RNA sequence: AGAACGAAAGUCGGAGGUUCGAAGACGAUCAGAUACCGUCGUAGUUCCGACCAUAAACGAUGCCGACUGGCGAUGCGGCGGCGUUAUUCCCAUGACCCGCCGGGCAGCUUCCGGGAAACCAAAGUCUUUGGGUUCCGGGGGGAGUAUGGUUGCAAAGCUGAAAC
RNA sequence: UUACGGCGGU
């Protein structure tokens, strides 16, 4: 019987998207803010909206919830834009190939242009996981 | 309407198969329409395993299994609910249900 | 058991032109179907085709251009007179602007328009447009 | 008052696309009905075909919707066909015109022979199938008229075509399908390669790349 | 590219081979017999890189031939490819769609999620097929960087590289982002482009911040 | 379409596919017309002009558009010459 | 499949004359038993004397007595 | 009535009249 | 035209006769049970010989021929290859493994196209209609009935109407 | 385990 309707959840998401700078994990403070900052027609859904806000307060302090509020949206610039690492994951100059694909780059005329040590491949040819239920 | 592509039966390049008999009702079905079920039920009924091994004359006795093959007419396969009616698009698969033993 | 060899070849051309293919392979070659194909190559439907000489009946590889709509065959080689030809035209041609019922005469395998520029009614052999 | 949302309707209200016959030849998906109302305004008469009361079985009684069939078109080579379910006739018959002009095709006109002047019939004999009905529109000689059933003659005279022999197989008393079958035959007169269309087409510049100015400079 | 300027530039082989990009997986579609070199003894098809270089140039020749740069829509559904698809839009000035692609984007003209692009480029044909079959309705030519697994139904300039590992996808976004700016007046073919290919790769799991601050006790402190 | 008067009596001349040579219809909404922009020889940048190819939707749905667009770039001086 | 070759016109014409006996309106017009059986004997009108008025009852949806004779 | 048992009650009936014609020759 | 073969039941004669089991007897259950359920049980089911020629005898799709997408698998031959396992401590053939080709029972995919649709890689290549050829259909019933003929020991089979 | 029916036209 606790489960909250669509209009309580929808209108509380537009607060935390928009007034996250003013809210905290206290019920009785946010109950006063949502009174001042939204137009709530009656008192029961005032503090029923404000309860879902504080439920969203502990929820967004852990991780990326459906939370397009600015601070959670800005910090992912420190992940996808930053970490251009000072070392390369492409440049090691000791990389392995196989004796069939050392034929491949020789007709590409890059056989003596590269270092490119080879590894001899297994002759087992076991590829193709067993058919049938057991 | 033809309901199924094969006619409920796995015969293709034949004309006649052996007829077998249902287990509970003893009805004559062909061998390749009948709903088969191979049962490897333990004969000891696992609630009574720690009641016979302490009466056993051994200290580690590997209990025999019971090896029963069932094969049903489909008239009794649905009534005993070993198979269930399926929807017209979830029906076109022959894959068996997952096991879920422990 | 190939009762008609023009019928099989020209069925084979028709399936690949609607399939989008640039070449076909026609397994028996004949002197009726190399004179058949140089009536539509001359009117401009197919391009360069090669006869593959073998010691049994040869093969034909045709370069399809894309300008072909249908290249059927009238399978009983009916006889058509020049009186009777005008009611063959309006049955199995899409229009009077284009398309040819190609028919074998005593003077050679011709068009329908070549058949009446000469006076050479013959046996109907196929049609193409 | 009509503001558009797509490029093709945005580039028409500023009168930069001229004479529709290029947005056919680039095969644009027309989305709003006001583009076809813009070019061919004051040349469209819009007369209905049948209004049939389809209905479904429900828990108590029967939902009755209405199925209005209207075909639109000038006398110069454009036809439409509009079909729409709605709860009431007057709004089914209204929105079907919106569906009829939005699905509009050019019909190609040809000659029976002796190409003396304006084209008057179908260029070749053409077919359309929809369900079980096939309608075969056959090139007629000059001075024939439309030799057909009443309802495909409603679309042929609305195609600006002078004369056409016609045959039809099937349940021709299935007016919804017997109108879509005749619509499909005159929808493929430009989809049929005749020997006047052999030479390799020079490709002109499409209005989405020729009018990148008005989306970059004026829209943005 | 039939030139000498647009040739293979042997350095890239040191990046292609260090990031996969030539390993088809298990089986090959029948429309990719021509992009392949041979099957290994591992069962893996390995890919003629000359064929995947001639396609990677060909795709940017259409994208350069799109006049407005923020008009090609670049899309990616699987996560291995969601970081690279954003940055590419940020590189060439395109418009990205990452995550879920809501159907009705290209054809339902009512709602405000209505993109109307002239060309589209895909991370994976078989996993991100919903924009492809919707591009069939609004006459839109599509590129899709594809593996031997994938079908090629509505695609046109299918890049036969790889779409499976994390490093191969981000590099092929990088090699394509590089080469579309290099057909314009931004990179002069001589100086190598300073944006690192490790920038576009799929992001690690959650020990990201922990490893870097475990190795930053002499630059912050 | 050149009547005996010698006049063009036609609404438009429709495009035709460069692969299958068949006519794109008026509402074949899968037919693409896309451009392939060539470069100059000596420096490899976009010189201004391009080349157009129309691929009809019937041959596009069949799934060898890439076999098509490569084959007409092979014949028209772009891809590889080997 | 059917016959088509420039020699089968005996087979096709013999196949048509015996399959026309399978629609009714050829069969009642060319077999002869249908006109040796109708009361008119192949005419349009007939005089006859009235034996008995009889009132037959209409079909189930309706309900009335249709007035008839026994000529 | 089943089509195989419409068949039985006429095969039973056309042997009953095959005897009545046979009785009254 | 004319032939051979044809499930099951059925018929005649001879061996057999465990099981099952039409008919039948009884028990039950039921308002009634000439049914389902139970006990018993004849004909029969088994073999031999002679008959009968029909089945939802079905893939409800005639046979032969060609062309037209893909993929994995199977079965029988054939060819070609890393390796592993067999007296083999070396062989040649086996057994597995990776392909290819041919014929086969199928399967999954596919806007090839078809279709009234269910669905079919054929039921595709059909109003853009013609690859050969045989049988057969023409609203529902009456009716696979009547009658003539013919086949059978019989049961019946083939042929097969009309009035209405 | 037993459970059978529901006049005609709208
Ligand atoms: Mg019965
Ligand atoms: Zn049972």
């Amino acid at each position: 019987g606790r489960v909250r309707t669509k209009t309580v959840k929808k209108a509380a998401r537009v607060i935390i998207e928009k007034y996250y700078t003013r809210l905290g994990n206290d019920f009785h403070t946010n109950k006063r803010v949502c009174e001042e900052i939204a137009i709530i027609p009656s008192k029961k859904l005032r503090n029923k909206i404000a309860g879902y806000v504080t439920h969203l307060m502990k929820r967004i302090q852990r991780g990326p919830v459906r939370g397009i509020s600015i601070k959670l949206q800005e910090e992912e610039r420190e992940r996808r834009d930053n970490y251009v690492p000072e070392v390369s994951a492409l440049d090691q100059e000791i990389i392995e190939v196989d004796p069939d694909t050392k034929e491949m780059l020789k007709l590409l005329d890059f056989g003596s242009l590269s270092n490119l040590q080879v590894t001899q491949p297994t002759v087992g040819m076991n590829f193709k996981t067993p058919r049938g239920p057991v | 309407t033809k309901k199924r592509r094969n006619n409920g039966r796995a015969k293709k390049g034949r004309g006649h198969v052996q007829p077998i008999r249902c287990t509970n009702c003893a009805r004559c079905v062909p061998k390749d329409k009948a709903i088969k079920k191979f049962v490897i039920r333990n004969i000891v009924e696992a609630a009574a395993v720690r009641d016979i091994s302490e009466a056993s004359v051994f200290d580690a006795y590997v209990l025999p299994k019971l090896y029963v093959k069932l094969h049903y007419c489909v008239s009794c396969a649905i009534h005993s609910k070993v198979v269930r009616n399926r929807s017209r698009e979830a029906r076109k698969d022959r894959t068996p249900p997952p096991r879920f033993r422990p | 058991v190939r009762m008609n060899v023009l019928a099989d070849a020209l069925k084979s051309i028709n399936n690949a032109e609607k399939r989008g293919k640039r070449q076909v392979l026609i397994r028996p070659c004949s002197k009726v179907i190399v004179r058949f194909l140089t009536v539509m190559m001359k009117h401009g439907y197919i391009g360069e085709f090669e006869i593959i000489d073998d010691h049994r009946a040869g093969k034909i590889v045709v370069n399809l251009t894309g300008r072909l709509n249908k290249c059927g065959v009238i399978s009983p080689r009916f006889d058509v007179q020049l009186k009777d030809l005008e009611k063959w035209q309006n049955n199995l041609l899409p229009s009077r602007q284009f398309g040819f019922i190609v028919l074998t005469t005593s003077a050679g395998i011709m068009d329908h328009e070549e058949a009446r520029r000469k006076h050479t009614g013959g046996k109907i052999l196929g049609f193409f447009f | 008052e009509w503001m558009p949302v797509t490029k093709l309707g945005r580039l028409v209200k500023d009168m930069k696309i001229k004479s529709l016959e290029e947005i056919y030849l680039f095969s644009l998906p027309i989305k709003e009905s006001e583009i076809i109302d813009f070019f061919l305004g004051a040349s469209l008469k819009d007369e209905v075909l049948k209004i049939m009361p389809v209905q479904k079985q429900t828990r108590a009684g029967q939902r009755t919707r209405f199925k209005a069939f209207v075909a639109i078109g000038d006398y110069n080579g454009h036809v439409g066909l509009g079909v729409k379910c709605s709860k009431e006739v007057a709004t089914a018959i209204r929105g079907a015109i919106i569906l009829a002009k939005l699905s509009i095709v050019p019909v190609r006109r040809g000659y029976w022979g002796n190409k003396i002047g304006k084209p008057h019939t179908v260029p070749c004999k053409v077919t359309g199938r929809c369900g079980s009905v096939l309608v075969r529109l056959i090139p007629a000689p000059r001075g024939t008229g439309i030799v057909s059933a009443p309802v495909p003659k409603k679309l042929l005279m609305m195609a600006g075509i002078d004369d056409c022999y016609t045959s039809a197989r099937g349940c021709t008393a299935t007016l919804g399908n017997f109108a879509k079958a005749t619509f499909d035959a005159i929808s493929k007169t430009y989809s049929y390669l005749t020997p006047d269309l052999w030479k390799e087409t020079v490709f002109t510049k499409s209005p989405y790349q020729e009018f990148t100015d008005h989306l970059v400079k004026t829209h943005t | 590219g039939a030139l000498d300027v647009l040739q293979m530039k042997e350095e890239d082989v040191l990046k292609f081979l260090a990031a996969g990009t030539h390993l088809g997986g298990t089986n090959l579609d029948f429309q990719m017999e021509q992009y392949i070199y041979k099957r290994k003894s591992d069962g893996i098809y390995i890919i003629n890189l000359k064929r995947t270089w001639e396609k990677l140039l060909l795709a940017a020749r259409a994208i350069v031939a799109i006049e407005n740069p923020a008009d090609v829509s670049v899309i990616s559904s699987r996560n291995t490819g969601q970081r690279a698809v954003l940055k590419f839009a940020a590189a060439t000035g395109a418009t990205p769609i990452a995550g879920r692609f809501t159907p009705g984007t290209f054809t339902n003209q009512i709602q405000a999620a209505f993109r109307e692009p002239r060309l589209l480029v895909v991370t994976d044909p078989r996993a991100d097929h919903q924009p492809l079959t919707e591009a069939s309705y609004v006459n839109l030519p599509t590129i899709a960087l594809c593996n031997t697994d994938s079908p090629l139904r509505y695609v046109d300039i299918a890049i036969p590289c790889n779409n499976k590992g994390a490093h191969s996808v981000g590099l092929m976004w990088w090699m394509l982002a590089r080469e579309v700016l290099r057909m314009r007046g931004t990179i002069s073919r001589e100086h190598p482009w300073e944006v690192m290919p490790d920038l576009y790769f799929y992001r690690d799991p959650e020990e990201i911040e922990k490893e870097e601050q475990a190795a930053a006790e002499k630059a912050v402190t | 379409m050149q009547n005996d008067a010698g006049e063009f009596v036609d609404l438009y001349v429709p495009r035709k596919c460069s692969a299958s040579n068949r006519i794109i219809g008026a509402k074949d909404h899968a037919s693409i017309q896309m451009n392939v922009a060539e470069v100059d020889k000596v420096t490899g940048r976009f010189n201004g002009q391009f080349k157009t190819y129309a691929i009809c939707g019937a041959i596009r749905r069949m799934g060898e558009s890439d076999d098509s667009i490569l084959r007409l770039a092979k014949a028209d001086g772009i891809v590889s010459k080997n | 499949g059917k016959c088509r070759g420039l020699r089968t016109a005996r087979k096709l014409r013999s196949h048509r004359r015996d399959q026309k006996w399978h629609d009714k309106q050829y069969k009642k017009a060319h077999l002869g038993t249908a006109l040796k059986a109708n009361p008119f004997g192949g005419a349009s009108h007939a005089k006859g004397i009235v034996l008995e008025k009889v009132g037959v009852e209409a079909k189930q949806p309706n309900s009335a007595i249709r007035k008839c004779v026994r000529v | 009535m089943r089509a195989k048992w419409r068949k039985k009650r006429m095969r039973r009936l056309k042997r009953k009249r095959r005897k009545m014609r046979q009785r009254s020759k």
